[PDB]
């Protein structure tokens, strides 16, 4: 019915180019689903000029 | 002395004495958990010396 | 610089299962949304599911009804699988009766404005003796996912109705979901993909209804994925209670007579923080309270350590 | 300090024996019904919170 | 020494959890280690989990 959105999220970045984001708490199973889906789009379809 | 199975127990709330009949035995059908009293019982120890 | 999909033919094939299609899909987004939807559709989908049940002359699951061939435990297990739908309501208590040597279907219940028995062949049990007769308060809430009978006692707070037989709740309507992205050639555009998401239901969700709440949640989630404020909570709670904490407990706790119990219901006195500071002067004036009626309050207040009629230049603080 | 001496006295608290309330009266020169009042107010004092909070918890 | 005895009979229902021991008929023991959401389970093209 009503759902869960996270709180506490420290993007602890090393250098400007590199970054590590931690983000809890997700509903059960929502780590992978969001994780993989944003991975796909991050990897394959992201607009760039090379 | 004799030990009693009386539903009368020292230092106890009605919250416990709810799952119990007058007689001191838990009613059949009663869903119980850790800690709940199945059979109220008391042993004689008089002239305490606190 | 992008496209966006949407849903063509949602082809039902049975009340239980259908194959909905999604046509404007770009490169591999077929699998992107397809897996990630399988993942929200298999969990996070609403459902109403039978929760508690009181039955006639039966104390608990481990017994037998006289003249029925199921054992109570089993009969609750037939109800776990009792498919149903309700609309405006969020917990309805259906009712069942019937006698006579006769298989009691989910039909033999009694209808409600909101109740749809999406499968009334569904067997609930069997009677077996001419004038053998059964009645029951089937109770149906609605929620999300799996809420097993066990976790349901922490609120407790007197579920004493001993004849109430909680069943585990498998609140869901998805059975199995199975997408495939077969490449669909919309007449012009290099290659865009189709997404035939095939699914399998208990009958109580209409496929399109589903698939929307599905994207709904997907949205609400990502919503905070967009921005990233490093957000946190203030925390640092208080280490200073002023008074004694007993003054925050409800008057039930005094384990007192019914007549005096409702007296403090009515004169407005829940928390003992208010019973403490209301003198005997306050009480003969109170509705239905005499010498027998108030002698009662000075004995439990005596044994817990507290008193009637006192002060605290500060009641009650402070969240 | 007097309500302490009065209480430590009525009970066996960090003292050998406990004292008859009369035994107590003679010991302060102001006596009788009097000490029994000093006592009751002291209990009465330790009875509500600030004070009451801690001791209560020893009771099970 | 014994006056009367009350024997109470409990019916627990135990599901299953990490730590229970399981085995097939061929001497394959094993102890269930994690319990997975239907979501993370291996499925076939028909969509039916294992």
């Amino acid at each position: 019915t009503e759902f869960l959105k996270p709180r506490l999220v420290d993007i602890e970045q090393v250098s400007s180019t590199h970054a590590k984001v931690t983000l809890e708490p997700l509903e059960r199973g929502f780590g992978h689903t969001l994780g993989n889906a944003l991975r796909r789009i991050l990897l394959s379809s992201m607009p760039g000029c090379a | 002395g004799p030990e009693e199975i009386t539903a009368d127990i020292p230092n106890v709330g009605e919250a416990a004495l709810s799952k119990l009949d007058e007689s001191g035995i838990v009613y059949i059908g009663a869903e119980v958990t850790g800690g709940d009293i199945l059979v109220g019982k008391v042993t004689p120890k008089g002239e305490t010396q606190l | 610089e992008f496209l966006k999909p949407r849903l063509v033919d949602i082809e039902q094939v049975s009340s239980t299962h259908a194959k909905v299609t999604l046509e404007p899909l770009e490169r591999g987004f077929g699998h992107t949304l397809g897996n990630a939807l399988r993942r929200i559709l298999l969990s996070s989908m609403p459902g109403c599911a039978v929760t508690e049940v009181e039955i006639d002359g039966v104390l608990h699951e481990y017994s037998t009804k006289e003249g029925v061939q199921e054992d109570i435990l089993e009969i609750l297990l037939n109800l776990k699988g009792l498919a149903v739908r309700v609309q405006g309501k969020d917990e309805v208590i259906l009712t069942l009766n019937k006698s006579g040597i006769g298989p009691v279907t989910a039909a033999d219940i009694t209808h409600d404005g909101d109740v749809e028995i999406v499968k009334p062949q569904h067997v609930i049990c069997h009677l077996t003796d001419e004038n053998a007769s059964i009645s029951m308060r089937i109770k149906v809430q609605r929620g999300r996912g799996y809420v097993p009978a066990s976790t349901r006692i922490h609120s407790e707070e007197d579920e004493r109705p001993i004849g109430r037989l909680l069943v585990d709740a498998c609140y869901s309507p998805v059975e199995r979901i199975a997408y495939n992205v077969e490449a669909a050639r919309v007449e012009q555009r290099t290659d865009l993909d189709k997404l035939v998401i095939e699914m399998e239901t208990n009958g109580t969700i209409d496929p399109e209804e589903a698939i929307r709440r599905a994207a709904t949640i997907l949205a609400e989630q990502l919503e905070a994925f967009v921005d990233l404020r490093d957000v946190r909570q203030p925390e640092v709670k208080e280490e200073k209670p002023e008074f004694d904490p007993i003054l925050l407990r409800p008057v039930d706790d005094l384990e007192l007579t019914v007549r005096s119990a409702n007296c403090l219901k009515a004169e407005a006195i829940h928390y003992i923080g208010d019973l403490v500071q209301r003198t005997e002067v306050e009480l003969l004036k109170t509705p239905n309270l005499g010498k027998k009626s108030l002698t009662e309050i000075k004995d439990v207040l005596a044994s817990r350590g507290l008193s009637l009629g006192m002060r605290l230049e500060n009641w009650p603080p402070a969240s | 300090a007097r309500e302490a001496k009065v209480l430590r006295m009525r009970f066996g608290i960090d003292m050998n024996t406990d004292y008859t309330l009369e035994e107590v009266g003679k010991q302060f020169d102001v006596t009788r019904e009097r000490i029994r009042q000093i006592e009751a107010k002291a209990l009465r004092k330790l009875r509500h919170p600030s004070r009451s909070e801690v001791l209560r918890s020893f009771l099970d | 020494g014994v006056l009367k005895i009350v024997k109470v009979y409990l019916a627990v229902k135990r599901r299953i959890q990490p730590g229970d021991k399981m085995a097939g008929r061929h001497g394959n023991k094993g102890v269930i280690s994690k319990i997975n959401p239907i979501e993370d389970m291996p499925y076939d093209e028909n969509g039916t989990p294992v």
